[PDB]
């Protein structure tokens, strides 16, 4: 009249599902523990019928499936997949709307920093090392961002619902992006103490926290000498696709042509809101699925992105 | 060794650290000194991130070095 079968896939890596027959009525977690489907954490319930041709989650078992798990996602951390589900959840319910052109985010439990984010990678000339980051990525370029939003939360330690600042979030995304060859030359100028050179690689390379001028940072940024003076360090050489500015938020004016893209920071010293610049045949203001546009713009800019390939220096 | 840490508003602070210490230490080392809570901290080196999880030996952070605090932001 029945059977005991059900027909579901095992898996830590959409890739490549393996497969374990249960009976219909023995529980998912009571044998194989934490276990999730699309992120609803179906450790503790009883199979069904539906359930059938399908995929599911699990925790690595035979040190074979951590190896397995580790060439998808870039991470050894366990907790990995539950914060990834845990907020999976959450993000499949959201909205992805085309605003000028690109994927955004409606408004939802403090997503604004998460639309940044995904509004300038769409911008930059940038891929990532990860697996489960450029697939998540690819469909996210299109409107399906859910997992790609996920995977965001994941590797950043951050819950929906959390705050977030976009310069730290960018800076976790980073570390699984290819830039190897990025590079950035810096030369510090003391009147005393002399010129030093560093060189700086990967994510370095392409990060600033102090202006929000990449011109600044091209003629020279003030910073104090070991020896007590005020120094004067400058871009000597820029081997990247793009470089980011950043900077305490501050009035800032954002003219069309000089600059890529950029985020704003409305708000103080607890709360506050990013709404994302865009340039195209005008200035776009991207905030959630609202848009706006105009000729220019002066407010509280946080980051700017600006376009590279080469550069060097006409200095020393 | 003693470092310096300027503040947002430009106001500096003397620390005492050794080049064994972590960014995490430090910040304990400036909540200790100024009240600033250490998951609001965020550490600059003339323009480079700190980061968190490290050590001043691993960014070669000199005495009478100036390190630069800024805030981690909080946007919904
Ligand atoms: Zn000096």
């Amino acid at each position: 009249m029945e059977v005991k079968t059900i027909k579901v896939f095992t898996t830590v890596d959409n890739t490549n599902l393996h497969t374990q027959l249960v009976d219909m009525s023995m529980t998912y977690g009571q044998q194989f523990g934490p276990t999730y489907l699309d992120g609803a954490d179906v450790t503790k319930i009883k199979p069904h019928v539906n359930h059938e041709g399908k995929t599911f989650f699990v925790l690595p078992s035979d040190d074979t499936l951590r190896s397995e798990a580790f060439e998808y996602y870039h991470t050894l951390d366990e907790s990995f997949l539950g914060r990834y589900m845990s907020a999976l959840n959450h993000t499949k319910k959201w909205k992805f709307p085309q605003v000028g052109g690109l994927t955004s985010i409606k408004w939802a439990d403090n997503n604004c920093y998460l639309s940044s984010v995904l509004l300038a990678l769409q911008q930059l000339e940038v891929k990532f090392n990860a697996p489960a980051l450029q697939e998540a990525y690819y469909r996210a370029r299109a409107g399906d961002a859910a997992n790609f939003c996920a995977l965001i939360l994941a590797y950043s330690n951050k819950t929906v619902g959390e705050l977030g600042d976009v310069r730290e979030t960018m800076t976790h995304l980073l570390q699984h992006a290819n830039l190897e060859s990025a590079k950035r030359v810096l030369n510090v100028v003391c009147k005393h103490c002399g010129q030093k050179t560093t060189t700086l690689t990967g994510v370095e390379a392409v990060m600033y926290m102090g202006t929000l001028s990449y011109d600044n940072l091209k003629t020279g940024v003030s910073i104090p000498c070991v020896c007590g003076r005020d120094a004067t360090q400058y871009l000597v050489q820029q081997e990247s696709s793009f470089v980011m500015m950043s900077a305490p938020p501050a009035e800032y004016k954002l003219q069309q042509g000089t600059f890529l893209c950029a985020n704003e920071y409305t708000g103080n010293y607890q709360c506050g809101h990013y709404t994302h610049i865009t340039a195209k045949e005008t200035l776009y203001r991207i905030d959630g699925a609202h848009l706006t546009k105009m000729s220019e713009y002066k407010g509280p800019v946080t980051d700017v992105f600006y376009k590279e390939t080469s550069y060097t220096t006409t200095i020393k | 060794m003693q470092i310096f840490v300027k503040t947002l508003t430009g106001k500096t602070i003397t620390l005492e650290v050794e080049p064994s210490d972590t960014i995490e230490n430090v910040k304990a080392k400036i909540q200790d000194k100024e009240g600033i809570p250490p998951d609001q901290q965020r550490l600059i080196f003339a323009g480079k991130q700190l980061e968190d999880g490290r050590t001043l030996s691993d960014y070669n952070i000199q005495k009478e070095s100036t390190l630069h605090l800024v805030l981690r932001l909080r946007g919904g």
